[PDB]
């Protein structure tokens, strides 16, 4: 995505369902988010 | 004539497609059909329960006897096997699951591969020679396999390769019969092709419902020798119900005495002339608990009530009996019951030797 | 002469030595039971007794050398298995040569390793469970047709009214199934649809609380 | 190595020693389901 | 377990509630207490019964979880999608034939009457009869535009152990429902009392299924082309607005 | 699977060599550079009996028997010598000391057990005694599952001296307990074996290899494979092996459409039959070749 | 290591068709190849290698479980 | 070793007239290995 990039697919809307499949720029904004998961996980038994 | 209309058709290699038939005859020098062929039985039933044709169909799965080829301990010889990737269990398994039509437990047979050459050879099942036992007029599996493969300069010998017995039940390289068709011809279906009933089963009558009484059961066998298909499916067909019958008949031991104490059969007398019979029975299946339930229900219409739990961690069978009568008219009837399972299976004999010819 | 043996019977070297004398018959095809055996199958692959290895001073010198000696120069391109039989043999003689330092080797090893890059080119076409495309019936190639979502710039009209007030869709039209019903239609809110709505009617479309117009008639209105 | 260094981490005397404990007559194995088993009951 | 192939730890998947364990590979520790101080206060004491309402929540920590949740759903389910949700006396009884409790008595029906799944349920709670009205997990306004939901199964009501109406599942039969069947039955009857009914209705929803089916396809994902345009005109929208 | 093509001249630590491997019916591009490790494992997604909840899966037992992610699996045992001190050999009971108490000394040949024999707990593997008459530093086998001796050796280590290595090999095939996994992540636990004739099966006559809870699916969203299931189970008849590389275009939509074009049902669901009973579902199940992968998490160790 | 004696599945004799039916493909694969190199033909996007009526002509029945296994079986021959 | 085992892990020999336990061995002790100044080691 461009510098300054208005549309709101370039913050992390993804537009597609998982039945229909996404994008590269999909799969990347859901894997960190994805991410965050596995890491509060690890988290979740430390820090408790 | 509760067995009718019963239709048998060979597996056969179809030599008419080009690619089949050149590489067969360059690998096998093979130009005809191979001794043994799977062969499948379609079989019309009417006037009979669902649960007889099921436990019919499971007997001729997995719980009727059977031979494979097995290696006797110290059979596989280390001292000449050089090869490093023929491991006995991967040998011993390939060797176990070749479908068999044995005559007799004497045959021993014996694979002795040595590779001379310079690339990695191919041990084919034609590469079995039959070391003890008579000398058989006609192969008993098919000399298409693939045993196993030597690398350049190494050895397999293997020694004492018998005919062993037992149930499919127990080991998988005892199964018989595959199955390939079951459908109930008394209840209609609905076209499952429309969207609207892709979701169902497809019988436009519930399970918890319909009682079908006319079947169509289709099973494979894997190795039928060619000219005498007819004279095989029979016999098995007919091994089949002795099986179930012998099974029914050590439950026949058990209600006859009734009077001593014995550990298999616990009766009770319950409150308001209710009496109680508990059948434990060791290593037994869903076919016979099966059967028994469906005919005791066939017999006393008003019971109380009947089951006959399977337990998978516990390895038996127990049949509850619940009914409003003495011990003896409920023993009575218990036998009744069975007798009905008897006579039912020797018409499936009758049948089955009157229309396979 | 034991710490020998159990140096060399697990050299690699010796192993596929061995191979290569079993192969033509120079060795036993079983692996020795005695000492007999081993002290034989040792003279026929190394060359020399462990006795006179001590002795000596060489090594890879009398190391067997297989004994057909096909013509590799066939290898330049029943004649499949022939060529696994020349790649093997010349393997093993290239590997006896690179062991034994030989002169005009490095030429020889590129010439080879482009011959077994070729029998491998042919071993991997042996390698094949084939491969399958799903193709597009409008076209003759791999499908490109997709479920994806597509932008498209709707009509303002969507999302605001002739009087620039949003729209709230939260009006459920229900409409009947038989033409017998009545009445004709219901119109209801969430709460109300449970009480009010049964198997007789189907939802139609909804409506807005606003500007009271239907969904499916939203395109009427002036842009 | 010192004798007040065997105190106080995890690995130390008190946490590993006193507070926890190594046991006789224990087992310790895959759990499995079983709907066959009440469930005041393990297999 | 006899069987000598078996080296794994089996136990009910509603025990699971207990231990937040699940079958992914976990490991869990056993040791048998063999002094007699020890045997009788785990006996008294720490038995499981103990701990089926939660010390920390006040509610109840066990009941049905993803098999007996959506198999008691089905099997009080009013209507079918083939008929009325109705079986043979034959298949009534062959769902009390794993409970491990009493059978109930099936003598006032021929084999060819029908029950239904209210009927079956019934002579199962009504050994500890309690009083429970509540709307099943099943009802959801949110739902309700868009389905045709069924009048006798938006409202589950049992009075004396007797199931009137409505379908069981997440909120009466659920495992951490707090009021729901379970937790009724526990300070009726006991904490023991209610562990063996879970069990018992457990097994009338696994033996419902045996014969049912319950499935998940990739069809049951896929939306109709119709609705995939009605599904991005909707994300036009947003977009739109965005 | 093949965790090395070069598995019998090493002599490895907890090593693990699946005889049977498949490439899988909707394989991917990193198949073009890796071997494949697993078998298209037929998997019905349905409700049966209430074993396979809370992730939890029921096998086929014959699948186990017939080789489905069956293998051999490996062990080692290296025992180094003190220089003129200790020695390989077996001890005698009349000199040597402390012996280890129910032990089984007289499976030792020269002081190592023979290639081929069977040893199992409390038999000593490796015979060591150090010199003072005797003390007995022997080696012995503590482990529950009986192993076979696969190869002894007596190399030279760095120091030039010989030490003992020892390959012990494990029988294993697929046992309740052990930890199966498909391509999406969705791993599981064997939970119960059931024969042939108590599996379901189709009016076809298919059955199931695996039969996994439905309830897998709606939490954790594992679409890519169901959607697997529904094209491997059209390329199983079509005969062909498709591509399923992430982001390649695909339309679920028309994939179903492809399974009524070879004969089955647009959702793929098929009418079964209980195998127990024999009673037919109320309901079509979704069945069809899912690739599934065994982990290497042994019950038998753990 | 090579195609099982037996379908995994149900045990439908399929190795007493295996030997036959890997040498065959690969002819039929030949026909399809196509100005390609072998290693890339899992990445041609062009072909359409299907193997139904060859399994048919084998007698095999049209069970998915034993074609499966008949098609997607490794050989440790042809990778060692 | 008439009995390899009985399945069971001992770590204690009994008496062969009666069956009372008569001692037990885990492990040696080996701690008596260090018996008994770089400089006289050295030196010699
Ligand atoms: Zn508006
Ligand atoms: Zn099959």
């Amino acid at each position: 995505y461009p510098r300054f990039a208005l549309e709101a697919q370039a913050y992390g809307f993804i537009c597609n369902s998982y039945i229909a499949g996404l994008t590269s720029p999909e799969f990347i904004f859901g894997e960190m988010n994805g991410r965050f998961d596995l890491i509060n996980k690890a988290l979740s038994t430390s820090s408790t | 004539k509760i067995f009718q209309n019963v239709e048998i058709k060979p597996f056969l290699i179809d030599f008419s497609n080009l690619f089949i038939k050149n590489a067969a005859k360059k690998l096998f020098q093979l130009e005809e059909q191979l001794p043994l062929v799977p062969v499948n039985v379609v079989m019309d039933f009417k006037g009979i329960s669902r649960a007889a044709v099921h436990g019919l169909s499971r007997v001729l799965q997995d719980e009727i006897p059977n031979y494979m080829l097995d290696i006797k301990p110290g059979g596989y010889k280390i001292e000449d096997s050089t090869d490093l990737f023929m491991t006995e269990q991967f040998i011993r398994n390939r060797i176990n699951f070749i479908p068999i039509y044995a005559k007799n437990e004497t045959l021993v047979f014996a694979l002795r591969s040595l590779n001379n050459s310079c690339e990695v050879k191919t041990i084919y099942s034609r590469d079995l020679i039959q070391v003890a036992g008579p000398k058989l007029k006609y192969p008993i599996f098919n000399p298409t396999f693939e045993i196993g493969f030597l690398q350049p300069g190494k050895s397999l010998i293997i020694e004492d390769i018998y005919i062993k017995k037992g149930i499919g039940r127990k080991h998988a390289a005892f199964n018989l019969a595959v199955k390939t068709h079951f459908s109930h011809l008394d209840i209609e279906q609905y076209p499952t092709d429309k969207k609207e009933y892709m979701a169902l089963s497809g019988y436009k009558q519930s399970s918890m419902t319909s009682d079908p009484r006319h079947h169509r059961l289709g099973l494979c066998f894997p190795a039928v020798p060619l000219p005498h298909i007819n004279q095989a499916v029979r016999t098995y067909l007919k091994n089949a119900c002795r099986i179930i019958i012998g099974r029914i008949q050590s439950i026949q031991k058990i209600y006859e005495n009734f009077e001593e104490p014995q550990p298999e059969l616990v009766l009770f007398s319950m409150d308001e002339e209710k009496t109680k019979a508990i059948i434990t029975i060791k290593d037994e299946t869903h076919t016979i608990g099966n059967l028994l339930k469906t005919y005791i229900y066939e017999m006393i219409p008003d019971i109380s009530f009947v089951g006959y739990q399977c337990v998978p961690h516990k390895q038996e069978m127990v049949l509850t009996i619940i009914h409003k009568a003495s011990q003896e008219d409920l023993i009575t009837l218990l036998e009744k019951s069975i007798q009905n399972i008897i006579q039912t299976f020797q018409i499936l004999e009758k049948n089955v030797d009157e229309l396979i010819a | 002469t034991k710490v020998l043996l159990t140096e060399i019977l697990l050299d690699p070297m010796y192993d596929y030595a061995a191979t290569v004398a079993r192969i033509d018959g120079s060795i036993p095809m079983h692996k020795p039971r005695t000492p007999k055996e081993a002290e034989y199958e040792f003279k026929t692959v190394i060359g020399r007794t462990p006795a006179e290895l001590l002795s000596q001073k060489e090594f890879y010198d009398k190391i067997y050398t297989s004994k057909y000696r096909p013509d590799f120069t066939q290898l330049t391109r029943r004649d499949e298995e022939k060529t696994s039989t020349l790649i093997y043999l010349r393997a093993y003689e290239l590997f006896l040569k690179y062991l034994q330092n030989a002169p005009n080797f490095n030429s020889e090893l590129a010439e080879f390793k482009t011959y077994e890059n070729a029998y491998g080119e042919q071993k991997a076409l042996l390698a094949q469970q084939g491969f399958y495309n799903i193709f597009d019936p409008n076209t003759g190639r791999a499908d490109q047709r997709t479920r994806l979502f597509e932008y498209k710039r709707l009509p303002i009209s969507t999302l605001y009214d002739e009087r620039g007030l949003p729209h709230k869709w939260t009006i459920y039209v229900y409409k009947a199934v038989d033409s017998s019903q009545k009445p004709a239609e219901i119109e209801v809110t969430r709460k109300d649809v449970i009480k009010k709505i049964d198997n007789h009617y189907a939802l139609a479309d909804l409506r807005c609380s606003v500007c009271h117009v239907l969904q499916h008639e939203v395109g009427q209105l002036n842009i | 190595p010192s004798i007040m260094r065997r105190l106080p981490r995890k690995e130390g005397r008190i946490r590993k020693s006193l507070l926890g404990s190594q046991v006789w007559s224990i087992s310790r194995s895959t759990i499995c389901g079983n709907s066959d088993l009440h469930l005041d009951e393990v297999g | 377990l006899e069987n000598p192939k078996i080296s794994t730890f089996q136990m009910n998947v509603s025990a699971c509630a207990w231990y937040n364990a699940d079958f992914d590979g976990d490991q869990m520790n056993l040791w048998v207490p063999w002094s007699v101080m020890s045997r009788v206060e785990a006996e008294l004491l720490c038995s499981v019964r103990n701990w089926f309402i939660s010390t920390k929540s006040s509610g109840p920590v066990n009941g049905q979880v993803q098999d007996s949740t959506v198999g008691s759903f089905l099997l009080t389910r009013t209507n079918t999608p083939m008929g009325k949700n109705v079986m043979n006396k034959l298949h009534a009884m062959g769902l009390f034939q794993t409970t491990q409790t009493d059978p109930p008595c099936f003598a006032n029906y021929s084999p060819t009457d029908l029950l239904d799944g209210k009927s079956v349920v019934s002579m199962l709670l009504r050994q500890t009869p309690i009083n429970y009205q509540r709307a099943p997990t099943w009802y959801s306004e949110v739902y309700a535009p868009y389905m045709h939901y069924n009048k006798q199964d938006i409202s589950t009501q049992i009075r004396n152990g007797e199931l009137i109406e409505g379908v069981l599942d997440k909120k009466a039969v659920g495992a951490g429902s707090s009021g729901g069947i379970y937790h009724l039955i526990s300070r009726r009857y006991g904490p023991q009392q209610a562990l063996k009914m879970i069990f018992a209705t457990q097994q009338l929803a696994l033996n419902y299924v045996r014969n049912a089916g319950f499935t998940v396809s990739t069809a049951d994902m896929l939306l109709t082309p119709e609705a995939h345009q009605e599904v991005q005109e909707i994300i036009n929208e947003l977009l739109l607005e965005s | 699977g093949w965790y090395c093509f070069s598995w019998p001249y090493r002599v490895d630590m907890n090593r693990f060599f699946q005889f049977y491997n498949e490439m899988p019916l909707v394989k991917t591009i990193a198949h073009n550079y890796v071997i494949p490790n697993g078998l298209n494992t037929i998997v019905a997604y349905m409700i049966y009996g209430g074993y396979n909840q809370e992730d939890s899966v029921i096998v086929s037992q014959s699948f186990i028997d017939r080789g489905g992610f069956a293998g051999t699996f490996y062990r080692e045992e290296k025992v180094e010598l003190e220089s003129d001190i200790e020695s390989f050999g077996k001890p005698d009971p009349l000199i040597t000391k402390n012996l280890k108490p129910g032990a089984n000394y007289e499976k030792l040949v020269d002081g190592f057990v023979p290639v081929g024999t069977v040893v199992k707990k409390g038999d000593i593997i490796i015979g060591k005694v150090a010199k003072i008459k005797y003390i007995d530093r022997s080696v012995m086998y503590g482990f529950d599952e009986p192993a076979v001796v696969d190869a002894v050796m007596r190399p030279h280590g760095p120091n030039d001296e010989i030490f003992g290595l020892m390959r012990l090999r494990y029988e294993r095939n697929l046992n309740i307990g052990d930890k199966m996994s498909s391509r999406s992540g969705n791993k599981g636990i064997a939970a119960l074996a059931l024969p042939t004739s108590d599996m379901p099966f189709t009016e076809d006559g298919l059955q199931p290899d695996l039969i996994v809870n439905p309830h897998s699916h709606p939490s954790r969203m594992t679409n890519g494979q169901m959607i697997e299931t529904t094209v491997g189970l059209a390329n199983a008849l079509q005969g062909v092996v498709t591509d399923g590389t992430a982001f390649l275009p695909i339309n679920v939509q028309l994939l179903s459409e492809r399974l009524a074009q070879e004969g089955l049902r647009f959702n793929g669901c098929q009418k079964m039959f209980n195998g127990q009973t024999g009673e037919y579902f109320d309901a079509a199940i979704f069945i069809g070749p899912t690739y599934h992968q065994r982990l290497q998490k042994f019950v038998l160790d753990d | 290591m090579l195609i099982p004696v037996v379908c995994f599945t149900c045990g439908f004799p399929i190795g007493t068709y295996a030997a036959i039916f890997d040498k065959a493909r690969t002819e039929y694969i030949k026909t399809k190849m196509g100005g390609t190199l072998p290693q890339n033909i899992p990445l041609d996007a062009s072909l359409q290698i299907e193997l139904k009526d060859l399994i048919t002509a084998l007698g095999i029945p049209m069970r998915v479980c034993c074609r499966t296994h008949l098609i997607t079986t490794l050989d440790y021959r042809k990778y060692y | 070793k008439e009995k390899e085992n009985n399945q069971g892990l001992i770590y204690s020999y009994f008496c062969k007239i009666c069956g009372e336990e008569l001692a037990h061995f885990i492990q040696e002790d080996r701690t008596a290995d260090v018996g008994i100044n770089s400089k006289l080691r050295v030196f010699i």
